[PDB]
RNA sequence: AGAACCUUACCUGGUCUUGACAUCCACGGAAGUUUUCAGAGAUGAGAAUGUGCCUUCGGGAACCGUGAGACAGGUGCUGCAUGGCUGUCGUCAGCUCGUGUUGUGAAAUGUUGGGUUAAGUCCCGCAACGAGCGCAACCCUUAUCCUUUGUUGCCAGCGGUCCGGCCGGGAACUCAAAGGAGACUGCCAGUGAUAAACUGGAGGAAGGUGGGGAUGACGUCAAGUCAUCAUGGCCCUUACGACCAGGGCUACACACGUGCUACAAUGGCGCAUACAAAGAGAAGCGACCUCGCGAGAGCAAGCGGACCUCAUAAAGUGCGUCGUAGUCCGGAUUGGAGUCUGCAACUCGACUCCAUGAAGUCGGAAUCGCUAGUAAUCGUGGAUCAGAAUGCCACGGUGAAUACGU
């Protein structure tokens, strides 16, 4: 319980800040409009795709701040950050969004570039003779 | 291409042999290590004996050669020809 | 010859550093040389005492030496004049005035570097070292710990081949990151050239001698820490 | 390695400081882009021939302890091998092994 | 080798339509890491399939993946001075991927002036069981029907299997004593 | 958002020295002044070094060392000459330099 | 780890031997500093500022010339004379310590079996018992999550308002650095000799000691460094030492190891557009500014680095554009100038730009890493760094096939 419920949208080590409240369906993305940020793009249809599914598109109001990631990919991070926030329409709500995997955090974490190695795991190539 | 940027070159190093040589117009080959130095109008008609790391090479300085440094007319490396290998260094 | 060096890996957890000073990047190269010099030049005066560690520290307008010894009085000397002469040559190397203080003496008959000095005499004095190593190991386990490892090198007796030997006993983990674990490698000369002993000694699997602070920000420091965070 | 390569540098740094320090900006004022329709005359710049070994472009220094050329690290005043030896023994403040 | 059965990651529905089968296609359509092109190049390919016949965007795609599908495989395992072939039965998990891999091999040479078309045209061919990889299943099953004759060092093994409560014949199949 | 009035910065290589030395400095500042704040933590720097592991050759195997540099800010809204005086009288740290200069 | 010159590590050429540099003694000079000319520079001659420090008041130290001895110095040779330190097999999954017993003994036994494990993991157990090393563990780091701090971090509403946390102001929120939370092959179920563990169930970010790292036994290989460095034996000691310059490590016949980028149109071109993380910069790097074809420039706010700046991070997004013709991909060579780092751009340095303009269309013999945040692929910063990155180190974007079976 919070004044405005909140999601962290952690997806593939980018974190999508997402503030939900009741309203008339309005959107803020990166302190600008949807039209500036996701212009003539499929990425505008991504953030709506989970909101349409729980049938609150014209009923939930939102404020969105996002760092790290790729332009297509950040829309993909906001798609977990919205479902993270949804927890209180019903007591079962977070259980079911977890069951669909859009609460379940992408547990796979980074492998450091390694010492004596060309990549994380790329060990040298040599024939040297 | 490469240049000497913006500041004034005669070479500091070459200057003390040259100022006494120009007074004569030209005199015996000026024993020079200063292969770092460029060719200029003041130097037309001098004879610069130019150390190449191994020995001195006389460069006769003249007007058709002012686009160059002294170090270019005196060689450094040896090139293995490839009919059959190069026997000698060439001056 | 495999393995990462055993003390090199402990400096972030449960072993403290040999040096603690601050140079803000730009002067660090000049400070590293100065910490080396105070280490070199100070030990040059105390050749005759017996010592387990050297620890160098730079507070504001200050350089503080800590030294670990076999008994408290050996470096203090007659009327404290010896330790004042030590503080004299730290003032001459260092860019600030100098202190030196004496540490707590701990396991001084079992210590890495005093055990290795002790074996080294046997190599100086050109004995075959056929039974010496086992009697070395026995004494270490009469004097404490839970295990010891010894490896002895240097052309024993003046031989013209390499001839090494080693001895391991009890429990000695080698690559351990938890507890302090006492290691020394000696370098020393005798008539036929250079000798050396590598000494790993193992006291316990957890030692607390270096830790990060106990507490978070709120219970730590000042009683009233909270901001208004607005609220005019 | 040799003590001569460090000896050469040690004479270079007393002469660098003696001639060049008051002349640092004699280059920017007399030579570079700030010398626009000002000076560019050789006769005030003919005085740098003695500082020729002491010049900032040969101040590559290498290791301070040994005089050994090549593979230097300016932040320790040391090199690869000898850095590793001092980190191995805890001589350097805050310096530890890496994991992440 | 290998102590226990070990798994696989599993791919998860794309963010712009909500299909796994589309998200599994775009992955082998990705060249030099550019997933964000390979996405549009698939959906615009699916949009081309919808233009030949408007009844579904998946119409010809879903059936291509049936029509070029391998049911059987050849594995190879040297016996001395010779390599030979020994057939093996294929997992479904490789059947789909093989079929999408032959579709993208065929698609990169189709030569039409944009990949959405190359891909859609090579799917349009595999939709009727007429395109390039029709051959490539058919041939592999032919080497698999023929090459059951040989088995992996059968002659000394052959008593060793029958005596171990096995059958009286060299099994030309993976992980058997033959 | 706030305007920077003054900068108190504590700098160290060692992570243990900087929290403890701060925890006394904040205490000393509350006991000898009336307007103190809980030390903003501020992000830690880390410098990357790689060197050989064998004396000569064995190029492949390598060794890597890291050194971190830690920053505490406190943020006293006005330091008194008597806070700064207590701070320097009750100082005992080596790992840390405290800066009462700003930049 | 950044070889125009220095790299004497090498070579040649100039030049000297108590010696470039240290201590000790003898003599002249204070060292420090400023300056003309010869000399390539070393070096040398002279001018001018100063006479400090101690003092048997001679004279000396510091530092410099000169000399003697002791001695300095040496990438000087020997790695089958070595020390220090570390590579290989290999994360092989083994190896040994203490001790008894059986054989005459070298040696076995344990360390082998059954089940299980990522592993000599762990249950059961035999004349092997007890115990240690390595894998395991503690360990750091990250992951949510809980917590405090509340800026140079943050903003759900509110004010100034270009609607930007810039600032009046605000604390719901990530968020940083630190207290640390959770997960134990545990519970419960199936299986397996409850017996380790694998699989199923569940809440939760996550169930296979959660992802990542640290991480390499005892040790052969007469492994590899006397060239970081220790050091005898042992050689030179007008030199196998040393100052200075020039040349050189990046030559060129070619072949070979390695990496990059391209060979396309999934792309390149153009105009317009978006968000990183992490770190370096008070010898330094730097907005705005005006100048410059661009590079850069001078001016200068600034920046101790969560502030300002490298940096508009690129791939990615919009739209038109091109058709296999080595092109609309690729853009190398070379002519020529503009600019940069530097007392020096010629062989061997960095950047812009104009004209002209090739190989290459998936590559023989050969040849290697990868099980998933990996493989693949883009951009960034940094160590080094006067001037040179395709390299290396680390960061973040986007991110794959499959692992049936032995």
């Amino acid at each position: 319980a919070e004044n405005q419920y909140y999601g962290t949208g952690r997806r593939k080590s980018s974190a999508a800040r997402v503030f939900i409240k009741p309203g008339n369906g309005k959107i803020v993305i990166n302190q600008r409009s949807l039209e500036q940020y996701f212009g003539r793009e499929t990425a505008r249809m991504v953030v709506r795709q989970p909101l349409e599914l729980v049938d609150m598109v014209e009923k939930l109001d939102l404020y969105i701040t996002v760092k790290g990631g790729g332009i297509s990919g950040q829309a993909g991070a906001i798609r977990h950050g919205i479902t993270r926030a949804l927890m209180e329409y019903d007591e079962s709500l977070r259980s079911e969004l977890r069951k669909a995997g859009f609460v379940t955090r992408d547990a796979r974490q980074v492998e450091r570039k390694k010492v004596g190695l060309r990549k994380a795991r790329r060990r040298p190539q040599f024939s040297k003779r | 291409p490469r240049s000497l940027k913006k500041g004034p070159f005669i070479d500091l190093h070459l200057l003390k042999k040259v100022e006494k040589a120009v007074e004569s117009g030209d005199k015996k080959p000026l024993r020079t290590w200063s292969r770092r130095s460029t060719i200029f109008p003041n130097m037309i008609g001098l004879t610069i004996a130019v150390h190449n790391g191994r020995q001195h090479v006389p460069v006769f300085v003249t007007d058709e050669m002012v686009g160059h440094k002294l170090g270019e007319f005196a060689p450094t490396r040896t090139y293995r020809g490839h009919a059959a290998d190069k026997k000698a260094k060439k001056k | 010859g495999q393995k990462v060096h055993p003390n090199g890996i402990r400096l972030g957890i449960v072993k403290p550093w040999n040096s603690t000073w601050f140079a803000n990047t730009k002067e660090f190269a000049d400070n590293l040389d100065s910490d080396f010099k105070v280490r070199q030049y100070l030990t040059k005066e105390l050749a005759k005492a017996s010592v387990s560690r050297i620890v160098i520290e730079r507070p504001a307008k200050s350089i503080r030496v800590t030294i670990h010894t076999a008994r408290p009085g050996i470096v203090i000397g007659k009327k404290g004049e010896d330790v004042e002469k030590l503080r004299k040559v730290v003032a001459d190397i260092a860019g600030v005035p100098a202190q030196i203080n004496i540490a707590e003496v701990r396991k001084p008959e079992l210590d890495a570097k005093l055990v290795a000095d002790s074996i080294t005499s046997q190599l100086e004095r050109r004995v075959m070292f056929r039974r010496a190593m086992k009697r070395a190991v026995q004494n270490a386990m009469r004097l404490g710990a839970k295990g010891i490892k010894v490896e002895v090198s240097g052309r024993l007796g003046g031989a013209e081949i390499a001839r090494t030997e080693w001895y391991r006993e009890g429990r000695v983990p080698l690559h351990t990151l938890r507890a302090d674990i006492d290691y020394n490698t000696s370098e020393a000369h005798t008539t036929y050239g250079v000798i050396g002993v590598k000494v790993w000694i193992f006291k316990g699997e957890i030692l607390g001698g270096m830790a990060a602070v106990e507490q978070p920000e709120k219970p730590a420091a000042q009683p009233k820490k909270q901001q208004r965070k607005g609220r005019k | 390695a040799k003590q001569s390569m460090k000896a050469r540098e040690v004479k270079r740094v007393a002469l660098a400081d003696k001639y060049f320090a008051k002349r640092a900006e004699l280059k920017a004022i007399i030579s570079d882009v700030n010398a626009s329709d000002e000076d560019r005359w050789n006769a005030v710049l003919k005085l740098q021939t003695l500082p020729r070994d002491s010049s900032p472009s040969r101040q590559r220094n290498r290791c301070r302890q040994t005089g050994r050329p090549h593979g230097f690290l300016r932040k320790f005043g040391l090199s690869r091998i000898k850095v590793r030896e001092a980190a191995m023994r805890g001589e350097i403040p805050g310096l530890k092994k890496a994991s992440w | 080798p290998r102590r226990r059965v070990i798994g696989q990651r599993k791919i998860l529905p794309d963010p712009k339509f909500g299909s796994e089968l589309l998200a599994k296609f775009v992955n082998i359509l990705m060249v030099d890491g550019k997933k964000s092109t390979a996405e549009s190049i698939v959906y615009s390919a699916l949009e081309t399939l919808a233009q030949r016949s408007g009844k579904s965007e998946l119409e010809a795609f879903e059936v291509a993946l049936e029509n070029v599908r391998p049911t059987v495989e050849v594995k190879s395992r040297r016996v001395g001075g010779s390599t030979y072939q020994v057939p093996v039965e294929v997992r479904p998990v490789r059947r789909n991927a093989l079929a999408m891999r032959w579709i993208v091999e065929a698609a990169r040479k189709r030569g039409d002036k944009s990949m959405a078309l190359r891909l859609a045209n090579e799917l349009s061919d595999a939709a009727e069981n007429k395109g390039t990889a029709v051959k490539k299943r058919e041939d592999v099953h032919r080497m698999a029907e023929a090459n059951k004759a040989f088995a992996h060092y059968r002659w000394l093994s052959l008593r060793s299997f029958s005596h171990q409560a096995g059958a009286s014949s060299k099994q030309p199949a993976l992980g058997y004593l033959n | 958002m706030q305007n920077q009035r003054i900068r108190i910065r504590l700098k160290a290589f060692d992570h243990r020295l900087i929290d403890q030395a701060t925890a006394e400095i904040v205490e000393t500042a509350k006991r000898t002044g009336a307007q103190v704040r809980g030390p903003i933590p501020l992000p830690t720097r880390k410098e990357r070094f790689t060197v050989l592991i064998s004396p000569h050759v064995n190029k492949d195997a390598r060794d890597q060392y890291e050194i971190r540099t830690h920053l505490r800010l406190v943020d006293i809204v006005e330091p008194t000459e008597k806070t700064v005086d207590a701070l320097m009288r009750l100082d005992l740290a080596a790992g840390v330099d405290v800066q009462i200069s700003l930049g």
